[PDB]
């Protein structure tokens, strides 16, 4: 309301309005993360084997 | 770029390099061990076994049983010591 002769700020406003759903979440990870965790579940449950054997023995 | 894991990777090697050799050599003795004289065999019976034991063995460990094996040679020699001369 400040501007007077804007004829201006409706044009942004509707390209904002239009663009207001810039762009979705990028979830595409969904097993490549997954394969690292089950890398590193192998490599603590091996490692945890060992070092409870260790101690006992 | 991404976390490399260092923390389980313990399994493919033993942590430390020196002392991996001597824990083999250190932890099979253990299992074959005598817990306090096991078998110990003091006795025995096999006509000189009781002269080991009673002279021959480290409680003593003195020179009588050389003192006596002469006495003992003296008394075998004095008979062909007359025999001969």
């Amino acid at each position: 309301s400040v501007l007077k002769n804007t004829s201006v700020i409706d044009k942004i406003e509707s390209y904002v309005k239009q663009y207001k759903p810039v762009k979705i979440d990028a979830s595409k990870q969904l097993q490549v993360i997954e394969s690292f965790e089950k890398h590193a579940m192998t490599n603590a449950k091996e490692t945890e084997s060992l070092v409870s054997k260790e101690l006992k023995d | 770029v991404s976390t490399l894991i260092p923390p389980k990777v313990v399994s493919s090697k033993n942590i430390g390099s020196a002392p991996n050799a001597k824990r083999i050599a250190n932890v099979v003795h253990f299992y074959k061990s005598l817990p306090q004289g096991p078998a110990p065999a003091i006795k025995a019976n096999t006509r000189l076994a009781r002269y080991k034991a009673k002279y021959f063995d480290g409680d003593n460990a003195s020179g009588k049983p050389l003192w006596h094996f002469a006495l003992g040679i003296i008394a075998f020699g004095y008979s062909m010591e007359y025999y001969f001369h």
